[PDB]
């Protein structure tokens, strides 16, 4: 069903895309998994840990 | 106060000084190793991958 | 980890790809070829080396 | 709001109860980033009291963890909403939903050892957008104690300090409202009883020559913590009954005074507007008069 | 040796935000070479305008809030950062936003000064709820390349700001998105030559054409160093 | 049909079985137990009583 | 508006063929912008001269063995690809090799021909075993840009070739190897800045330094239209 929706997103069903290296302009030889993940910043601040 | 000058003197001392890095637990003697420290911005210590 | 992975990537060999059966005057040529996209690193090759 | 939730993300927020929820339903009469007032439908309306429900929101209060606790209003003025609608969101909450964090485009790949062992590579664009920036409301307390060495006092009077540090202080010795300072910078001035007289030989010599006549006082004045810099969001003053009112204390307790007044007047008149509105809906149903009433006084 | 002089040819604008720029004739291989350098410098080094500073009346600090104002201070800050600004002569202008009554305060409501062009006049800043609700402020709009926050400016800031003055993190870079497509280009007889196709999105601020020129310019200027001293 | 807030934002639910019982009040334990301590209930043996 | 202008610093020319050049200070991101632009052009587009074709007498196909030569033709071919040529005016030239007897065939044994200089007179070619064995040939050098292997020449070859004419991979690019390290530059005060360490191996004839300028040149000329 996830694969099915990736067609409706008009993006690769394997969820991998070929990426261009912004430094060199060389492509990475193979596609990689890209996409949105939900991230969080912890109560652990380096500010305190110093 | 902390002017530009301060940083330069720090640089000269840190030059050729070795500093010790320690991780608990001290599993073995190499839980502490000596390195030449290189100053960077930020509050984070940088460690070499190999060690 | 990553170290090993990169090393593995380079050393691993692959059917034809680009520039199979090229004969090279020394090692530096190899990298020049890869960087121009005229050869994959996986490509089987004869190199003259001491 | 999280891209990938479970259906539970609404429930979680609901029960957390730090979000503000509509307890009758009706139409929103007034919207403020501080006050959300709603006119109920006659449905849920008590024939006893008035039908206006008032939700005062709280913005930027300090959590136990030093974290942010701020409410944002969700809906707009004049919106029709139902019982159990999400009026104002708590901190990590979107329109009904748990908004724990933020969602980014990740790429799974090895970088030049910047992602080495679960380490993370991240874009400047994150700072550009100001995502993952924390508000920390940190608390500090300045205490003026009484030793038998003499009662300590809070004044702007601070021996051998740079006038940089003096400049931000009021005559009371209190930091100005809204001033942005740094670690080491002086917030609140305090003086403490000293007692010297241990002039080892050399010291006496110089005191004679140059003068600089030593005034007995320690540097009790309230320093900011190390490597920490942010803005004063608010200040509080509690004077004990014995000693008389401080300048700054007096003026800020006067500020709070007029606060209570204004808020209470608003309260009365908001609910009074509801009452009065209801009487017109009552007097017009079985006594057709809108000419005479509209232009007569209200009380 | 046959070098090839590449010329600026196509300059299509699909939208005010989006512009397509084609560059021919590119010699083989330099599609990629130029593609990258261009992009990098484009986004980081392109001078743009952004809100630098604000004084709002009845507003001591970014955390509090005024009556009859829907947005929090910080959030209105966020709005102003987003304001697309075109300055002609002077580098730092003081825009005055004065609005009254019930209504959504758009950029058009700002008192319109001669040397300033407001790119997105429709852009909301704040919503005035109350009929007696009155908002005034003086917002400082500066020119700058890349991104400098409040915290960097404040560090070396002998420029002692008055109380109430609210610094904004400066999102200067007007370039929102930019990529290149290297595709072989229509030479009436020659085969190998190609065009560089730049797909480019910005917040109005910099014009497509001018962007190009100034980018290549600075690139070239940096190239000076190598050519010059040996 | 849905409320004004759901009408504003739906989240697509891939749930296969229909949840028959609605999720209980998650804080009930606390609320209800503390209530029992002070609950004015003469015959009921709870807290003070 | 403020630029950052870089200047030339260290010029570690450990060999004439090998020169590292250290470059500071560089504005952030331009380490790779410039590192990259340099590199691409350096290798793929640098005009140079190299051995393209060869005919050895008594050697009509490249896989055969010639009488008294220890090396197979294949190995000798590969040696000659590497051989460093300096021609001044002429675009296409045909050098003659005549050597005999026992011993080591070095570049010296090439026919002088005024305008052409052999950069490596001591470059290894062939080991000739019996004194009865004689080696004679004509090697052709052409001027051209970048690298074109034998198999890609076979691609654009409507130009039909004779028997005996053994084509070899053309190493035109005088840049042998190139990379740039982007180490932390931290100039006083502003730390974000970085260093460009440009490590280059060139092919003797042309000095590494000159390679630098030639790259920037060719690039710059492109830039012409756009500055205007």
């Amino acid at each position: 069903e996830i694969k099915e929706l990736l067609k409706l997103g008009d993006l690769p069903t394997s969820g991998q895309i070929r990426l261009y290296d912004g430094r060199t302009g060389e492509q990475f030889e193979r596609p990689v998994t890209v996409g949105y993940m939900y991230m969080l910043k912890l109560n652990h601040l380096v500010d305190d840990k110093m | 106060r902390e002017e530009a000058v301060v940083w330069d003197i720090l640089d000269e001392v840190i030059r050729e000084h070795p500093v010790l890095l320690n991780r608990a637990p001290t599993l073995h003697r190499l839980g502490i190793q000596a390195f030449e420290p290189v100053l960077i911005e930020g509050k984070a210590i940088q460690l070499h991958p190999l060690v | 980890q990553d170290v090993v992975l990169g090393l593995y990537y380079m050393t691993r060999d692959c059917v034809n790809a680009k520039g199979e059966g090229m004969v090279l005057t020394g090692p530096k040529e190899a990298e020049r070829l890869y960087r121009s996209g005229l050869a994959s690193l996986h490509a089987r090759v004869k190199v003259r080396i001491t | 709001k999280p891209l990938v939730g479970t259906g539970m993300e609404r429930a979680v927020a609901v029960d957390s109860g730090v979000t503000a929820v509509a307890k009758r339903g009706g139409v929103v009469q007034y919207v403020d980033a501080s006050r959300i007032v709603i006119k109920v439908n006659e449905d849920e309306m008590y024939p006893g009291e008035a039908g206006i429900d008032i939700y005062n929101l709280t913005k930027y209060t300090r959590s136990n963890q030093n974290t942010c606790i701020n409410q944002m209003p969700c809906v707009s003025l004049g919106e029709p909403v139902e019982r159990g609608d999400v009026l104002a969101d708590g901190p990590s909450t979107d329109l009904g939903e748990l908004a724990l964090g933020q969602n980014m485009r990740v790429a799974f790949m090895p970088w030049n050892g910047y992602n080495f062992e679960d380490s993370i590579l991240v874009s400047e664009r994150v700072v550009q957008e100001d995502r993952f920036t924390t508000i920390h409301i940190q608390e500090l307390a300045c205490v003026s104690r009484d030793t038998k060495l003499g009662p300590e006092e809070i004044t702007a009077d601070i021996p051998n300090v740079g006038e940089a540090a003096l400049s931000k202080l009021d005559e009371s010795g209190i930091v100005y409202i809204g001033a942005e300072v740094t670690g080491g910078d002086i917030l609140v001035g305090k003086v403490t009883p000293k007692g010297e007289t241990q002039l080892t030989p050399e010291e006496k010599l110089l005191r004679a020559i140059f003068g600089e006549k030593a005034s007995d006082v320690k540097d009790s004045s309230l320093r900011v913590p190390n490597g920490v810099s942010g803005t004063v969001i608010d200040v509080q003053v509690f004077t004990r009954d014995g000693v008389e009112k401080d300048k700054r204390a007096l003026e800020i307790e006067e500020m709070q005074l007029k606060q209570a007044k204004k808020d209470l007047s608003e309260e009365l008149q908001i609910l009074e507007a509801g009452l009065f509105s209801r009487i017109r809906a009552v007097l017009v149903a079985g006594g057709v008069e809108a000419e005479k009433l509209d232009k007569l006084p209200r009380d | 040796t046959e070098f090839l002089k590449p010329r600026l040819v196509d300059i299509e604008q699909v939208s005010s935000t989006h512009a397509k720029v084609t560059l021919e004739p590119l010699e083989r291989g330099f599609g990629h070479t130029l593609g990258n350098a261009l992009r990098r410098i484009l986004l980081s080094s392109m001078p743009g305008c952004a809100v630098t500073e604000v004084e709002i009346d009845g507003v001591l600090h970014e955390y509090s809030t005024k009556e009859g104002v829907q947005e929090d201070i910080l959030e209105i800050l966020l709005n102003l950062k987003g304001l697309a600004v075109r300055v002609q002569g002077k580098d730092e202008v003081i825009l005055t936003l004065n609005k009254s009554g019930i209504g959504p305060v758009t950029a058009a409501d700002i008192t319109h000064d001669g040397d300033v062009e407001i790119v997105k006049p429709q852009h909301v800043i704040c919503h005035l709820t109350d009929e007696n609700a009155s908002i005034s402020m003086r917002i400082k709009v500066q020119r700058g390349r890349g991104y400098v926050p409040a915290s960097t400016r404040i560090h070396s800031e002998e420029d002692e700001r008055p109380i109430g003055r609210l610094l904004v993190d400066a999102c200067y870079s007007p370039v929102e998105r930019i990529a290149y497509n290297v595709e072989a280009a229509r030479v009436e007889q020659r085969t190998d030559l190609d065009k560089l196709v730049i797909e480019m999105e910005t917040n109005g601020t910099i014009d497509p054409e001018e962007a190009i020129r100034r980018a290549a310019t600075i690139l070239a200027e940096q190239l000076e160093a190598f050519v010059d001293l040996r | 049909v849905y409320s004004y807030t759901e009408k504003k934002r739906i989240r697509k639910d891939f749930g296969k079985r229909p949840q028959v019982l609605d999720v209980p009040y998650l804080l009930s334990i606390q609320l209800d137990s503390f209530q029992k301590f002070i609950e004015q209930d003469p015959e009921g043996q709870y807290g003070l009583e």
